[PDB]
RNA sequence: GGAUUUUUGGAGCAGGGAGGCAUCGACCUGGUAUUGCAGUACCUCCAGGAACGGUGC
C-alpha cells in the first residue's frame, strides 16, 4: 500500500547495520529498489554502539562524510536521531 | 547492457579473483555479464594460455598498459 | 535508482571506493556504470594489512563493491 | 573480438579436455570434456575428474554435469 | 610567494614513476613550509625541490606522507617534533641544501621508519666522520647517500661513539 | 557424442541411479525421480554419503537447485 | 501461493525472527513488503553472543531473515485464504 | 647521439632488487628536473641498465654531465643520452 | 505451473501439504526443522506446524515450535518418508 | 498490466578452533657476475643465517 516505511525515515539520522558487523550511522537522504542507501555525515563504528558505556561510548569511530552503501550487504536500519535543521 | 570495455581490449591486464586468485593476460572480449576472453594467460607463475573467465568470480581489473 | 543518479553526478571527482574483501581503492572517478560497474585512475590502494600501492588505471565490478565515499561538493536530489 | 560464449563452443568442438576452477574452493578443481553446454553456462563433462592440488590426488568421475554457479574460470590442458 | 592554501589546489598532482601519488610544489620561490592541511593527507610523496626553504619544520599530521624530495633549497636545519607530524617518513632527499654541522642531524633519530636518506652537496658532508655519525645517531637508516649501510660501518660507528 | 546438452542430459538421466555432490561436500546417492526447469532434483531411496562413506539412507528427498555443485550417473 | 501475500498480512502480530547471522529479532510487525522487507516497532534483538538491546523500531531487509515464530494462536487457515 | 629527454644508464649493480632501483634513481634525478618515468628491467639482456626519462631536455643534459661516474650502490655510473625516443616521449609530444 | 509443483521435484512438498505428513528439512544453519507443511512457494519459503527443530553444539539439542515461516533460501534438503506414520 | 537499464527479485547459505605442521614471498650476513639504449608477477650465484612477515588446518 503506502511505501512510507522507507520514506518515513527519510531525512533523519539512522543506525544502519552491515553484513561484516559494522555500524554505519548517517543522515538517511535517500534509496532505491534494492536498498542502496545514501547517507550523509556518516560515521562507521566498530567495537561498540553504546547505550551509556561508563568507560567510554566510541572506540574505533571513523570520520567517512557522504556514503552510498550498496543493498546487497545491508541488513537492517534504525532510527538513530531526529534530523539535523540545515 | 554492455560493460564499458572496448577500451581495455587487446590491452594486458591484471585480474584479481574471488579466493585470493590472481592472474594476468590480454583481453580478447567479454559479453553483457562480464565474462572475459583472456589471452595469454598466467596463474599468479604458469602460463595457462588462452581462457574463459566468468564475470561473476571477477573482483577487479588493472590494466598493465595506458589506456 | 536515486543514488545510482548521484554516483554518475559524481564522475570527474575524487571518490573512495571498498571492495567486498576490504581493499580501499582511492582515485578519480572515470565512468559509473548502472550496476555500479566503476572505471577509476590515478589510484591509491590501501590493502587489509595496511600497506598501500600506487596504481595508473583500474575498473571494479559493482556487485563486488560493498560501498562508495563521494564528494561532499554533491551534497547540496533533496526533492526525494 | 572472441566472445567468451564462442570460446566453449570451441572447446565442445575441439573436444579439448578442459580444466575448471571452482568458485571458493581453491583445494579442488573439476576436470573433463565439454561435450555441451546451456545458456547459464552449465556443463556436460566427459571423462570428468576431481583434482586435489593439495593432496594431488584425483578422483574419477565419468559423466559429470556441472552447474555454472561454481565456474570461476575455464582453460585447456594438454592430456 | 608563501605557500598557500591556494597555491597547493592548483599544483599539478599526479601518480609518479614510482607508483605514488605526488604533489608537485617545485619552482614556486617558497620560504616557509606551512598550510599542509589543505593536501587533506593525500599524498604519498611532495616535491619541494627547487624552493628557498631554510628549516624542514611547519608540517601538520600528514599519515601518509612517505617520501620528501627536498632538493635544492636552503635547508640549515631540521625541526624536532617531525616523528609526530610525519610517522611514516620512509624516504628524505636533502642533497644541494645548506647542512652545516653534523650536530643538525641530530633530530633525524626520532623519524622511527626512516630507510632511505640522501644528505649530498650539503657542507655537513666533508666533516669528519660524517657517514659514521649518521649511522650510529640515524641507525633506522638502510641507505644513506645512495650507498647501503653496512654491517662493518654499524659495528666502527659503534666503537668511536659508543 | 554430437551436441549433448545439459538439459536432455539429466532427463536421459531421470528413472537411473544418480550421486549429486553438494557444494558443501555433502553427497547424496539415489534415483533421479524429476528435475526442474530450475534444476532442483527429487531422488527416491536416496543415500548419504559423508567423507565417501555411507552415513544414512534416507529414501524420497528434494534438493534444492542452489545447493548442487554437480550430478553424475553411477 | 505466494506467500510473502501471508506475511504482509501480518502487521500488529508480534514475532520471533532468526536471521540469517543468526540474530533474534522480537518484535511488533508494523509491516512487510513484497521484498519480504519487514519493519517492526517495540523491537528486543539480540545480536548472537550479546545482551539483548531494545529499540523502538527496526527495519530488515528481507533477504536476512531465516524464518519467523508466529503466534501459537494465530489462524493459518484463515490467513492462507486469498 | 644527439640530446634526448632519456638517458641510457649501464654500469648499475644489479644486485639492487629493481623496486628498490627504480626509487633511488628517481631520488637521485629528481635534482635535475621532473622525472616523467624509468624503464629498468632485471632480465639477462636489460639487467644493469636503465632508462631515465625526464620533462624537460635541458635537466637531461644537466643529469648527464654532473652524474658521469657518480658512484652508485658501490659502482661508478656511466650514463649517454638515449639512442631513440622514449614511447611516453613520442605520446606526450603528439 | 501447478502441473510443475504438482509433478516436478516439489511434488515433495505439494504431497506433504496435502497428505498433513512429516517431512525433514536440512537446513543451512546447520539445523533441522521437522514438520508439517502448512504452505510453501517457489522458493520453498514454508509455513510449518508442530515443529521439532533439531541441532547439535558435542551435545545434541532439541526445541518445539507450533508456528513458522521459513524462509526458502535457507534449504539445503526437504526429505519426505515414513517419518508421519 | 512478470521477459536483459530501476517496481513483482540471482541469489542464498556457510567460520570457529589451538596456545606445533604444510606453502609462498621478500630478507639479513660474507663472497661472487654482469658495463648492454629501458615502460617491469620476480630477477646473478655460491655459502651461511632467519628469537621475519602473510594464509590454512
Amino acid at each position: 500500500g503506502k511505501s512510507s516505511k522507507m520514506l518515513q525515515h527519510i531525512d533523519y539520522r539512522m543506525r544502519c547495520i552491515l553484513q561484516d558487523g559494522r555500524i554505519f550511522i548517517g543522515t538517511f537522504k535517500a534509496f532505491d529498489k534494492h536498498m542502496n542507501l545514501i547517507l550523509c555525515d556518516c560515521d562507521e563504528f566498530r567495537k561498540i554502539k553504546p547505550k551509556n558505556s561508563k568507560q567510554a561510548e566510541r572506540e574505533e569511530k571513523r570520520v567517512l562524510g557522504l556514503v552510498l552503501l550498496r543493498g546487497e550487504n545491508l541488513v537492517s536500519m534504525t532510527v538513530e536521531g531526529p534530523p539535523p535543521k540545515d | 547492457h554492455p560493460p564499458e570495455l572496448k577500451k581495455f581490449m587487446d590491452k594486458k591486464l591484471s585480474l584479481k579473483l574471488n579466493g585470493g586468485r590472481h592472474v594476468q593476460g590480454i583481453l580478447r572480449g567479454f559479453d553483457p555479464f562480464m565474462n572475459l576472453v583472456i589471452d595469454e594467460c598466467v596463474e599468479m607463475q604458469n602460463n595457462i594460455g588462452m581462457v574463459v573467465i566468468r564475470g561473476n568470480s571477477i573482483i577487479m581489473l588493472e590494466a598493465l598498459e595506458r589506456v | 535508482g536515486v543514488p545510482i543518479k548521484v554516483l554518475h553526478e559524481a564522475e570527474g571527482h575524487i571518490v573512495t571506493c571498498e571492495t567486498n574483501t576490504g581493499e580501499v581503492y582511492r582515485g578519480k572517478l572515470i565512468e559509473a556504470e548502472d550496476n555500479m560497474n566503476c572505471q577509476m585512475s590515478n589510484i591509491t590502494v590501501t590493502y587489509r594489512d595496511g600497506r598501500v600501492a600506487q596504481l595508473e588505471q583500474v575498473y571494479i565490478r559493482g556487485s563486488k563493491i560493498r560501498f562508495l565515499i563521494l564528494p561532499d561538493m554533491l551534497k547540496n536530489m533533496l526533492k526525494s | 573480438m572472441v566472445q567468451p560464449i564462442n570460446l566453449i563452443f570451441r572447446y565442445l568442438q575441439n573436444r579439448s579436455r578442459i580444466q575448471v576452477w571452482l568458485y571458493e574452493q581453491v583445494n579442488m578443481r573439476i576436470e573433463g570434456c565439454i561435450i555441451g553446454f546451456d545458456e547459464y553456462m552449465n556443463l556436460v563433462l566427459d571423462d570428468a575428474e576431481e583434482i586435489h592440488s593439495k593432496t594431488k590426488s584425483r578422483k574419477q568421475l565419468g559423466r559429470i554435469m556441472l552447474k555454472g554457479d561454481n565456474i570461476t574460470l575455464l582453460q585447456s590442458v594438454s592430456n | 610567494v608563501k605557500l598557500t592554501a591556494e597555491l597547493i589546489e592548483q599544483a599539478a598532482q599526479y601518480t609518479n614513476a614510482v607508483r605514488d601519488r605526488e604533489l608537485d610544489l617545485r619552482g614556486y620561490k617558497i620560504p616557509v613550509i606551512e598550510n599542509l592541511g589543505a593536501t587533506l593527507d593525500q599524498f604519498d610523496a611532495i616535491d619541494f625541490s627547487d624552493n628557498e626553504i631554510r628549516k624542514l619544520d611547519g608540517f601538520p599530521l600528514l599519515r601518509r606522507l612517505k617520501t620528501l624530495l627536498v632538493n635544492n633549497n636552503r635547508i640549515c636545519r631540521i625541526g624536532e617534533g617531525l616523528d609526530q607530524a610525519l610517522p611514516c617518513l620512509t624516504e628524505l632527499i636533502l642533497t644541494n641544501n645548506s647542512l652545516v654541522e653534523l650536530g643538525d642531524l641530530d633530530p633525524l633519530a626520532s623519524l622511527k621508519s626512516l630507510t632511505y636518506l640522501s644528505i649530498l652537496r650539503n657542507p655537513v658532508t666533508n666533516k669528519k666522520h660524517y657517514r659514521l655519525y649518521v649511522i650510529y645517531k640515524v641507525p633506522q637508516v638502510r641507505v644513506l647517500d645512495f650507498q647501503k649501510v653496512k654491517l662493518k660501518e654499524r659495528q666502527e660507528a659503534e666503537k668511536m661513539f659508543k | 557424442s554430437l551436441p549433448l546438452n545439459p538439459k536432455p542430459f539429466l532427463n536421459g538421466l531421470t528413472g537411473k541411479p544418480v550421486m549429486v555432490k553438494l557444494k558443501w561436500g555433502m553427497e547424496y546417492k539415489g534415483y533421479l525421480v524429476s528435475v526442474d526447469g530450475y534444476m532442483n532434483m527429487q531422488l527416491a531411496n536416496t543415500e548419504e554419503y559423508i567423507d565417501g562413506a555411507l552415513s544414512g539412507h534416507l529414501g524420497e528427498v528434494l534438493i534444492r537447485c542452489n545447493n548442487v555443485l554437480y550430478i553424475r550417473g553411477v | 501461493m505466494k506467500l510473502v501475500r501471508f506475511l504482509m498480512k501480518l502487521s500488529h502480530e508480534t514475532v520471533t525472527i532468526e536471521l540469517k547471522n543468526g540474530t533474534q529479532v522480537h518484535g511488533t510487525i508494523t509491516g512487510v513488503d513484497v521484498s519480504m522487507n519487514t519493519h517492526l516497532k517495540a523491537v528486543k534483538m539480540t545480536l548472537k553472543n550479546r545482551e539483548p538491546v531494545q529499540l523502538e523500531t527496526l527495519s530488515i531487509r528481507g533477504n536476512n531473515i531465516r524464518y519467523f515464530i508466529l503466534p501459537d494462536s494465530l489462524p493459518l487457515d484463515t490467513l492462507l485464504v486469498d | 647521439i644527439r640530446p634526448n629527454h632519456t638517458i641510457y644508464i649501464n654500469n648499475m649493480n644489479d644486485k639492487i632488487k629493481k623496486e628498490e632501483l627504480k626509487r633511488s634513481l628517481y631520488a637521485l634525478f629528481s635534482q635535475f628536473g621532473h622525472v616523467v618515468d624509468i624503464v629498468a628491467l632485471k632480465t639477462m639482456k636489460m639487467r644493469g641498465q636503465a632508462f631515465v626519462i625526464f620533462k624537460e631536455l635541458g635537466s637531461s643534459t644537466n643529469a648527464l654531465r654532473q652524474l658521469q661516474g657518480f658512484p652508485f650502490y658501490g659502482k661508478p655510473m656511466r650514463i649517454q643520452y638515449a639512442k631513440t625516443d622514449s614511447d611516453i616521449i613520442s605520446k606526450m609530444r603528439g | 505451473e501447478e502441473e510443475e509443483f504438482n509433478t516436478g521435484p516439489l511434488s515433495v512438498l505439494t504431497q506433504s501439504v496435502k497428505n498433513n505428513t512429516q517431512v525433514l528439512i536440512n537446513c543451512r544453519n546447520n539445523k533441522k526443522l521437522l514438520g508439517r507443511v502448512k504452505a510453501f512457494d517457489r522458493h520453498c519459503n514454508m509455513v510449518l506446524e508442530n515443529v521439532k527443530e533439531m541441532w547439535t553444539e558435542p551435545v545434541n539439542k532439541d526445541r518445539y515450535i507450533s508456528k513458522m515461516f521459513l524462509r526458502g533460501d535457507s534449504v539445503i534438503v526437504v526429505l519426505r518418508n515414513p517419518l508421519i506414520a
